[PDB]
Parts: C-alpha cells; sequence; structure tokens
C-alpha cells in the first residue's frame, strides 16, 4: 500500500514511507529482541512536529522528517550491540506514540544487528 | 458625473449613507479574511519565518500610521475625490492578487493597500458628517455607521471560512473586487464635495507629517514588540521612548503653529475628550473578549475555526439591536446618563463571565456576549459626541482622531489583555510540576506556548492529566482576565460619567 | 452524557472499587468521600491539580487509591483501621467542562452510598 525503507552494522539507518499525509497523525519507529516491538522515538505532526523519544534511547537517537518525500531519516551514536533488534517503522496512529497500539499501517521494516 | 456639488443632498441622500455603510463593513472584514487564510498561503509559498509576521503586521502598522496625513490630503484634494481613489485603489489592489508571485509581492501588496484603507475609514466618517447637517438626523446616521464598523469583526471569521471552504485562497480578495467596484459605481453618483478652501490652507508641512508617520509607526510596533517579546529587549524600550519624544514634538508644532495638520484644540471641549476616551475603552473590549472566546470555542467545545467563529454571532446581534435603540434613548436621557450606561453595561456582562460562570458553559457564554454588545453600540452614542460642536473643517480633522484613538485602542486592548491571559495561563498551568512523570524540555515549552499546544503534546505523549489541567487552566486564565478588564471598565465609566457636563445634549446643536 | 458512578468492595485492610461511565481522558478525575455517621461528608484521598494526591489528616498514611485506565475505575485500600471509617464513603466524579473533567472547584457527582463496615 506504502512503501518502506532500511539501513545498514553500526552508524544508523533510515526509512520511507511513500504516500501518506501525516497532518496530525504518529509516525516513529520500533524494534523488538527476538519479544514485543517497544519502541524508539516517533514525530507527532504538529507545528514543526512534536518529537517523542524512549526512556532507554534518549539523546544517543536523532530523528526528522523531511517534507520533500516522506522519509524518516535517522541518525545515532553510541551503537551498543545491545539494541539488536528486529527494526521496523510505523505510522498512521491516531495518538499515544511509542506505544504498540491503533495502526493503520505497517512496514516490513530492516535486518539489523551488531556482533 | 461630477465632483462638486453644493446644497449637500436632497432628502434621498439616506441612501448615500447606505451606499458608504455596508462599503466600510466590507473594508473592515479584510484583515480577518487575510488571518485564517494565512496558513493556506503559508501551504502555498515559502512563509519564510519573519515574513509571514510582517504579512499580517504591516496592514496595521500602515493603517495606524498613514492616518493623520492622509485626512489632511483628502481635506485640501477634495472628500469625495480622496474616497473613490481610496475605494479605486483598493480594488485595484485587490485584483492584483490574482498574480501569485507569492513572494514580497504580498508584502507589497498588503503596505499598498493599507495605504489605500487608510483613506477610508478616515474619510467615511467625516463624510457622514458634511451629509448629515442636523443633530436629530446625525445621531441616527452614525448609528448605522457604528454598526458596520464592527459588526465586521464579528462576521470576519464566518464569511472567511465559508469563502475558504469552497474555492481557494486567491478568492480571499476576488469576492472584494465585485463589492468594491459598485461602490465607486455610487460613490460618484450620490456623493456632495467638501474641498476645504485655500483662504486657511497654507503649505503642506513636511516635519510635520514626517515626524507624525514616525511617532505612530514606532508607537504601534513598540506595543507589538513588547507583546511579543516581553519587556526584557532594549530596542523595543528605545523605539518606543524615541516614539513618545517625537510624538510631544508633533503636539508641540500643531499647538500654536498656524493652519495646523491636526488642530489640537477640540481636546480643550469636554463634549469632545468624552468621546475620544470612550472610543477607546469600547474598543478594549472586544479586542480582548473576541480572540479570547474563539480559543475558548476552539479549545473546550471542540470546533473547526469556521464554527468556532460562527458560535459568536450573539455578540454581533446584541450590538445589531442596541445600536439603532441608543440614539433615541440618548436624545431624552441626555448622554451623561446613557454613554456611560453602555459601557458599565459591558462591565456587567464581562463580570458575569467570572461571577457567575467559573465553569464556563456556552449558555452563559452567549448570555454575556448580548451585554458585551450592547458596550459595543455605545460607540454609535459616543461617535455622535465627539462630532456634536464642531464645524466642517474641524470634523473632518477629527475624524482621524477618532480612527485613530480606535485602532491604538485595539492595538492596546489586544496586546495587554492578551499577555496578561497568556502569563496567567502559563502560571496556572504549572508545567513544572509534570517533569518527572513525562513532559520535560522542548515539549514543555509548547504546553506553555499555548492551551491547544498543551493539548495535542497530552494526546501524543500519552499522559492524559495534561489534557484536563490544561484545559482547566486556560478557563481560569480566560476568566480572570474578563474580571480584569470588568474592573478596568467600570473605572473608566466612572471617569466618562464625571467628564460629560450636565448641559450637554445630543440635539440642539445651538 | 449523564455520569454513573458504581461501587462495589465494600461490606465485610479492604479494597473499595469505583467504576467509571462516560468520560474522554477518564483518569486522574474520580475521587473518594465518605458521611460519617457522627459528622459531615469529608475529603479522603482525592486529586490535586497538577499531581498531588490529598489524603485526609486522619488516614493519611493508612489508606492508600489507585487507578487504572483500561476498564476505567478507582480503587482505595485501606489498611491498619481505626476508631473512625465507617462511614458511606461515596465515591465522586469532577465537574465537567464540556468534554474534558478537570475543573477547580468541588464535585457534582455522588455515586451510591454506604457500606463500609469498620
Amino acid at each position: 500500500v506504502q512503501l518502506q525503507e532500511s539501513g545498514g552494522g553500526s552508524l544508523r539507518l533510515s526509512c520511507a514511507a511513500s504516500g501518506y499525509t501525516n497532518s496530525r497523525k504518529c509516525m516513529g519507529w520500533f524494534r523488538q529482541i527476538p519479544k514485543e516491538r517497544e519502541g524508539v522515538a516517533a514525530i507527532y505532526g504538529f507545528g514543526r512536529g512534536l518529537i517523542l523519544y524512549a526512556d532507554s534511547v534518549k539523546g544517543r537517537f536523532t530523528i526528522s522528517q523531511d517534507n520533500a518525500k516522506n522519509t524518516v531519516y535517522l541518525q545515532m551514536n553510541s551503537l551498543k550491540p545491545e539494541d539488536t533488534a528486529m527494526y521496523y517503522c510505523a505510522a498512521d496512529s491516531p495518538g499515544s506514540c511509542l506505544s504498540r497500539s491503533g495502526y493503520n499501517y505497517w512496514g516490513q521494516g530492516t535486518q539489523v544487528t551488531v556482533s | 458625473f461630477t465632483k462638486t456639488t453644493d446644497m449637500m443632498t436632497s432628502k434621498k441622500r439616506w441612501t448615500a449613507l447606505v451606499v458608504l455603510a455596508v462599503s466600510l463593513f466590507v473594508v473592515t472584514m479584510d484583515m480577518t479574511i487575510l488571518i485564517m487564510a494565512l496558513p493556506e498561503l503559508v501551504r502555498e509559498l515559502e512563509p519564510s519565518g519573519t515574513q509571514q509576521l510582517w504579512i499580517v503586521d504591516i496592514y496595521s502598522l500602515v493603517l495606524a500610521g498613514f492616518i493623520i496625513p492622509l485626512s489632511a490630503f483628502a481635506d485640501k484634494w477634495g472628500r469625495k475625490k480622496a474616497l473613490l481613489t481610496g475605494f479605486a485603489l483598493f480594488g485595484l489592489v485587490s485584483l492584483a492578487i490574482f498574480f501569485a508571485e507569492s513572494a514580497e509581492f504580498v508584502i507589497a501588496i498588503r503596505f499598498l493597500l493599507g495605504i489605500a484603507g487608510a483613506l477610508i475609514m478616515p474619510t467615511t466618517l467625516s463624510m457622514i458628517r458634511v451629509i448629515f447637517e442636523n443633530p436629530k438626523e446625525r445621531a441616527t446616521a452614525l448609528a448605522v455607521w457604528s454598526i458596520a464598523s464592527s459588526i465586521g469583526a464579528v462576521f470576519g471569521p464566518i464569511i472567511g471560512g465559508a469563502l475558504l471552504e469552497q474555492f481557494s485562497w486567491h478568492s480571499a480578495f476576488l469576492i472584494n473586487v465585485p463589492f468594491a467596484i459598485i461602490a465607486v459605481v455610487a460613490g460618484l453618483f450620490l456623493l456632495p464635495e467638501s474641498k476645504l478652501s485655500k483662504e486657511k490652507s497654507h503649505s503642506w508641512d513636511i516635519p510635520s507629517t514626517i515626524l507624525s508617520i514616525a511617532g505612530m509607526i514606532g508607537l504601534v510596533w513598540s506595543i507589538k514588540e513588547f507583546s511579543k517579546e516581553g519587556l526584557a529587549d532594549i530596542i523595543p524600550w528605545v523605539v518606543i521612548v524615541l516614539a513618545i519624544t517625537m510624538i510631544v514634538i508633533f503636539v508641540k508644532r500643531n499647538l500654536s503653529s498656524s493652519d495646523p495638520m491636526l488642530d489640537v484644540r477640540l481636546f480643550k471641549k469636554r463634549s469632545f475628550s468624552a468621546g475620544t476616551i470612550a472610543a477607546f475603552m469600547t474598543m478594549f473590549a472586544m479586542a480582548s473578549v473576541l480572540l479570547l472566546a474563539s480559543q475558548w470555542l476552539q479549545v473546550v467545545e471542540e470546533l473547526s475555526p469556521f464554527k468556532a467563529g460562527l458560535y459568536l454571532l450573539p455578540m454581533a446581534i446584541g450590538d445589531m439591536v442596541f445600536a439603532p435603540i441608543a440614539p433615541g434613548l440618548a436624545a431624552r436621557f441626555g448622554p451623561k446618563i446613557v454613554l456611560p450606561s453602555g459601557i458599565g453595561i459591558a462591565a456587567i456582562g464581562m463580570f458575569i463571565m467570572y461571577f457567575f460562570g467559573h465553569p464556563l458553559s456556552y449558555s452563559t457564554m452567549a448570555l454575556a456576549l448580548i451585554l458585551v454588545g450592547a458596550g459595543m453600540a455605545s460607540l454609535a452614542v459616543a461617535s455622535a459626541l465627539i462630532m456634536l460642536e464642531t464645524p466642517t473643517s474641524k470634523a473632518g480633522n477629527a475624524a482621524a482622531v477618532e480612527e485613530s484613538m480606535y485602532n491604538l485602542g485595539n492595538v492596546f486592548g489586544v496586546a495587554v489583555l492578551g499577555s496578561l491571559s497568556s502569563m496567567l495561563y502559563r502560571v496556572f498551568l504549572d508545567i513544572s510540576s509534570f517533569s518527572s512523570k513525562g513532559i520535560v524540555g522542548d515539549l514543555a515549552h509548547v504546553a506553555e506556548e499555548s492551551v491547544v499546544g498543551a493539548v495535542e503534546v497530552a494526546k501524543a505523549t500519552g499522559i492524559k492529566q495534561l489534557a484536563n489541567e490544561a484545559v482547566t487552566s486556560f478557563n481560569d486564565a480566560f476568566v480572570a482576565t474578563a474580571l480584569v478588564g470588568g474592573i478596568i471598565m467600570i473605572i473608566i465609566s466612572i471617569v466618562v460619567y464625571l467628564l460629560i457636563p450636565k448641559s450637554l445634549d445630543i440635539t440642539k446643536q445651538k | 452524557m449523564q455520569v454513573q458512578l458504581q461501587e462495589s468492595g465494600g461490606g465485610s485492610s479492604l479494597r473499595l472499587s469505583c467504576a467509571a461511565s462516560g468520560y474522554r481522558y477518564s483518569d486522574n478525575c474520580v475521587g473518594w468521600f465518605r458521611q460519617a455517621p457522627g459528622r459531615e461528608r469529608e475529603a479522603v484521598a482525592t486529586y490535586n491539580s497538577g499531581s498531588s494526591t490529598w489524603y485526609a489528616d486522619s488516614v493519611k498514611g493508612r489508606f492508600t487509591i489507585s487507578q487504572d485506565s483500561a476498564k476505567s475505575t478507582v480503587y482505595l485500600q485501606m489498611n491498619n483501621l481505626k476508631p473512625e471509617d465507617t462511614a458511606m464513603y461515596y465515591c465522586a466524579g469532577r465537574n465537567r467542562l464540556g468534554s474534558y473533567c478537570y475543573m477547580t472547584g468541588d464535585f457534582a457527582y455522588w455515586g451510591q452510598g454506604t457500606q463500609v463496615t469498620v
């Protein structure tokens, strides 16, 4: 229905989502060890966008959006080999970001791991 | 046809008034139509940060700045010709938006539109005095003018929303072209001429014009910067002090010099001063209440801006009902009771917002907005009082004083009471208590920025106590500023009651 | 919609439970009161502004209050009881303002009534 992307392994990944409007909706990232898609960061579509981070990744991660291809560009440091997880990117949620809840869309994610 | 007619006009001159009245109404809507069209334009072009703020500031700055010299230009150039020129320039600039090179072009268009509008409101009030020479008839003539100048602020959001829902953004001015054109088609066919003679008019004064324009613009912009940035910066401080001293220089130049641009001698008469003071604090009320109630309807009842504006009809209908009956009451009760009574009723209607409606509901808001509309309608009596004892040329001069005090009152009320409301909202919300359990840092600023921002950050963050707390804090702040405005209004009402002399009466000028 | 409050758990440490009703963001917005036999109604363990729990001076340390958004309810657990309590222990809902609920002031809705025995 929409598009998704992936990233490399260290350094950091970058998602994408063709289509979509995200004028109010919630659009963010999730991860999971082999149990739950806890979540790391999200953006809510307000003036210049409201950014919400997780408790364990605060400051270490940077997330931004481009209003030219609805990209989900991301960057980070402190690539500790403990968050090697089934990373995913989702959008189009009514609210309550960073929580596994009502979502009208989900991607394929990406295959990333650190040794 | 002809731009020189003596004897004023026959018994059909009333139609002329109508031709002016409705037209002025349209002219007082444009700014509102722009404001709710601000986001749309932003989508199509580059707001470029400060450019988007200049877009909304330039029209108020120019209107408050070029209002005194243009009145003298109209007086020495032909009042009918000045009005027609203003209308034609307004129509041409409204058609010029069709070329959407969205750029500095918008700023230039708004500047030219403000310059054109500076010749509309000051000139129309003087033309009303010129056409009507009878106190009993002039009172009921000015009542209709009062309704229009202001039914416009309330009716702006409704028409703007109806226009923006259909058509497109560039229709925001396209509706104003066929309506304004008809104006001139009648403005040349049922208007007299005044054209104050060269006998008492000397050559134009460059220093008076430059000093007045710069002082007025500096004052308005310093007030706006005070409201936006707070009383900590040094540049607005120096700007306001220089503007005040330059206004003092202008007053001292106009006091003693021969044939002054704005003869400051009507303020000696108490009748002029009473109305001049009344207009400022009459506009204070709406400048605060309209915006604050629009935000309250936006947030609490969860309505769209179009419907939020539509819900504010009772304020308009109260004025529309009370204004026509005002001159009849003033003629038989005198002004000393009637004019303060409107301000007092507005104060009562803004008190009932606090005393009775701490958990405000829409019924209380409507039954308060009606009383606020009564004090809105008192502007007709106040305007009448201003032009009660004033010769023709001095009346053409005094229309400028009326309009300048009106606009300054709007700016002052908006800035001061909006700043008070924001400060009260920030102190009542107490965002520092939501740190360890959620909102910290950047998000906190949003929660302090506006009630809508706090509500949506609560919705996104997943913590729900913030939404209820923010809505309660905004309600309390709105009600508190309503009470403060009521106190100011009563205090001003006492002054206006004490100012008006006993023998004064809107009829029997001499 | 007029909110309806139901109470349970009362009877013969004990957990009282009060169920919520029509409400958006139905959390931190329902309190506990009690109508003592000798005295009038009293304020025990409600929610203040910001984030504060206003326990009564008598039962400040004995009582505890908890809330769960899922299946919106409120729980009041009483331990180390004393020669007071008994009473009625009304549930209470805050005065709605529009759809949002919170408001500085008094409570408007009062639930059913009595049957706390100690």
